[PDB]
């Protein structure tokens, strides 16, 4: 999709591998911001959101947090507190053409900034002088939409660029887009180091009578620790006991 | 996702003959063009159309086509005695998968 | 126009090699590729690659199966076979192929292998 | 007609677990003590503007209200979020309908999905994409006005939209009044029981006894004086100096220059 | 500051505002 009308893509409720992503060699930019690239197939997330676009190679710097040029500030900003990854590789061998391509255009002129996560399609002609432009082009009155004009034998700084941006809320909520790791059987009654949809600690599952609503997950206590934890495959209530410990 | 097409068709000299190339919303859809190819008995094949608006140099003027949405078809005004040949619709897909796909083939049979 | 090598005959299970040379001075430019056609039916694609960055794209119905190499210095496209079998014998064209639109241009006459037990 | 919201528009802020506990949160709510319209159904559909978020409620004793369309133009031109239960049936559709000239109910699409004696109520809100609406239905005994007391609100069904809503619309049944009030951001301290209920709740800048019980962290306040806030004048204007010069700077002599 | 018998009694609370000549904002001064 073109860059000022920029695609968004769902992904919940299935098991993804991150491996086989981040072992290809072909991405020339990959750049995680919040998390580490190498533990993302351990971490249970609960959506994933995938934004793809075409931009300029030489201009692919552009898009991170806090940035400012033309697209980051007109097409696409991104959020100042970013948790995500931002994938980009070159694409010029598949999106541009001999003597101009035409198909992806690209925003220059608008009145006020963008705020981030924001898409605009519109087509409203601007208007640089005092005088109404009456949907004529002409003095101060400019179509906003013009192309790249894609071609193979320029250099590298015109060569399009394929980006891809993968966003993931990390609220606490339950999880649907777990990696590949196989479950293991459930031991009570012993001090043991558990790992639930992510989150890891040690201590005992002991049984509860701590009634839960059916849309609540998590118990904390005072000091923001965990108390109680539900189970994702079996609909129990289990309670955390620290191990017994002391000094001698 | 091999393209639909019906095997073959016959004609008359000096009247106009039509064919078709049918697919799906993956393949034609989303705004896809679909160009044509010959296929001489034994020789080289040759391009017809590519782009289904524009057309080469070599080509007599008596060929066109345009395309309905989920279907495209062209026809030839005034078929002669040459024109003895087999004719393939090609299309491309969503995904890079399939890139190139063609359909099974369409023959003419004159008088 | 790309020339190309004869017809060869071969026995099953040896490794076959062809080349397709072209002699336009816009090699690194365009697309190259392969394109079979089993007699009788009609043709599918094979395989294709941009000598720009060497980039190789391949179908799945034929991954694998056949490999596909190119040379920027002498301009030429070989393709290589691992395993010939009974049922691959075919006509082959070696393609230029254009970018976006997706379409071919003008292709060679091709060479035919046959392969007998 | 106006009426007094009392203690009504309060809902679970999180999906964690706490007893027993008083805590403190700032989200958007129904201030405490506020005017709701009322609205009559006797012999009245208007367009009223979303600002931050509504809380709706209704009575009802034969099912008049049917359902509900938000957006910002409403006709068909922009998506508008239009819930439809009809009997044992909810349908939700996000699909830019073309409403009719004065929509009513006798006696471009990316998403649709498919699943006085009793007082109902919801609030509706959008944050981050997410379109939150928490319901909840009781019985009461009182057809004069809204029955004092309080009842925690719990959330049923969360959906990433993603519209922006200034205007909204009930469905009414031509041939059950209504009540709408809007939320703020207050800041508020819940009680939750042993049961993990929240049973109470103050409102924190609605007095100054409310400012104390926030400062001190509980519901009740000993004998004494207790020391709570700052009050702080406000600047009214802004005056900004600067020399009165109109020379333009020769930046171009040197941002041009044939060599350097 | 805010004066205030128990809520055990009452809830009619007084307000003190510290330091300030009060013509700026049933007052004693
Ligand atoms: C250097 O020269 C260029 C023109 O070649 C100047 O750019 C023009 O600046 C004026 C005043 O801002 C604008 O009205 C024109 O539209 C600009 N034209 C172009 C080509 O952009 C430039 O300002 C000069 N040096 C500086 C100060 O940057």
């Amino acid at each position: 999709a073109s860059v000022y009308a920029w695609n968004r893509k769902r992904i919940s409720n299935c098991v993804a591998d991150y491996s086989v992503l981040y072992n290809s060699a072909s991405f020339s930019t990959f750049k995680c911001y919040g998390v580490s690239p190498t533990k993302l197939n351990d971490l249970c997330f609960t959506n994933v959101y995938a934004d793809s676009f075409v931009i300029r190679g030489d201009e692919v710097r552009q898009i991170a947090p806090g940035q400012t040029g033309k697209i980051a500030d007109y097409n696409y900003k991104l959020p100042d507190d970013f948790t995500g990854c931002v994938i980009a590789w070159n694409s010029n061998n598949l999106d541009s053409k001999v003597g101009g391509n035409y198909n992806y255009l690209y925003r220059l002129f608008r009145k006020s900034n963008l705020k981030p996560f924001e898409r605009d399609i519109s087509t409203e002609i601007y208007q640089a002088g005092s005088t109404p432009c009456n949907g004529v082009e002409g003095f101060n009155c400019y179509f906003p939409l013009q192309s790249y004009g894609f071609q193979p034998t320029n250099g590298v700084g015109y060569q399009p660029y394929r980006v891809v941006v993968l966003s993931f809320e990390l609220l606490h909520a339950p999880a649907t887009v777990c990696g590949p790791k196989k479950s293991t059987n459930l031991v009570k009654n012993k001090c043991v180091n558990f790992n639930f949809n992510g989150l890891t600690g040690t201590g005992v599952l002991t049984e509860s009578n701590k009634k839960f609503l059916p849309f609540q997950q998590f118990g904390r206590d005072i000091a923001d620790t965990t108390d109680a934890v539900r189970d994702p495959q079996t609909l129990e209530i289990l309670d955390i006991t620290p191990c017994s410990f002391g000094g001698v | 996702s091999v393209l639909t097409q019906p095997p073959s068709v016959s004609g008359a000299p000096g009247q106009r003959v039509t064919i078709s190339c049918t697919g799906s919303s993956s393949n034609i859809g989303a705004g896809f063009d679909v160009h044509w190819y010959q296929q001489l008995p034994g020789t080289a094949p040759k391009l017809l159309i590519y782009g289904n608006n524009n057309r080469p140099s070599g080509v007599p003027d008596r060929f066109s086509g345009s395309k309905s949405a989920t279907s495209a078809s062209l026809a030839i005004t005034g078929l002669q005695a040459e024109d003895e040949a087999d004719y393939y619709c090609q299309s491309s897909d969503s995904s890079l998968s399939g890139l190139y796909v063609f359909g099974t083939g369409t023959n003419v049979i004159v008088l | 126009q790309l020339v190309q090598s004869g017809a060869e005959v071969k026995k099953p299970g040896e490794s076959l090699t062809i080349s397709c040379k072209d002699s336009g001075n816009s090699f690194t430019i365009y697309w190259i590729g392969w394109v079979r056609q089993m007699p009788g039916k009609g043709l599918e694609w094979m395989g294709m690659i941009y000598p720009g960055d060497s980039g190789t794209r391949y179908s799945p119905s034929f991954e694998g199966q056949v490999t596909i190499s190119a040379d920027e210095s002498i301009n030429t496209a070989y393709l290589q076979w691992r395993s010939l079998k009974a049922s691959d014998t075919a006509m082959y064209y070696c393609v230029r192929g254009i970018a976006v639109d997706w379409y071919f241009d003008l292709w060679g006459r091709g060479t035919l292998v046959t392969v007998s037990s | 007609a106006y009426t007094n919201s009392f203690t009504r528009g309060v809902y679970y802020p999180d999906k964690v677990f706490r007893s027993s506990v008083l805590h403190s949160t700032q989200d958007l709510f129904l201030p405490f003590f506020s005017n709701v319209t009322w609205f009559h159904a006797i012999h009245d559909n208007p367009v009223l503007p979303f600002n931050d978020g509504v809380y709706f409620a209704s009575t009802e004793k034969s099912n008049i209200i049917r359902g509900w369309i938000f957006g910002t133009t409403l006709d068909s031109k922009t998506q508008s979020l239009l819930i439809v239960n009809n009997a044992t049936n909810v349908v939700i559709k996000v699909c830019e309908f073309q409403f009719c000239n004065d929509p009513f109910l006798g006696v471009n699409c990316t998403f649709e999905y498919v699943s006085f004696k009793n007082l109902r109520e919801f609030v509706f809100k959008n944050i981050d994409g997410y379109f939150k609406i928490y319901s909840k239905h009781t019985p009461i005994n009182l057809v004069r006005d809204l029955p004092q007391g309080f009842s925690a609100l719990e959330p049923l069904v969360d959906l990433p939209i993603g519209i922006n809503i200034t205007r909204f619309q009930t469905l009414l049944a031509l041939h059950a009044a209504y009540y709408v009030g809007y939320l703020q951001p207050r800041t508020f301290l819940l009680k939750y029981n042993e049961n993990g209920t929240i049973t109470d709740a103050v409102d924190c800048a609605l007095d100054p006894l409310s400012e104390t019980k926030c400062t001190l962290k509980s519901f009740t306040v000993e004998k004494g004086i207790y020391q709570t806030s700052n009050f702080r004048v406000q600047p009214t204007e802004s005056i900004v100096r600067f020399p009165n010069i109109t020379n333009l700077c020769p930046f171009g002599e040197v941002f041009n220059a044939t060599r350097f | 500051s805010v004066i205030t018998p128990g809520t055990n009694t009452s809830n009619q609370v007084a307000v003190l505002y510290q330091d300030v000549n009060c013509t700026e904002v049933n007052v004693f001064q």
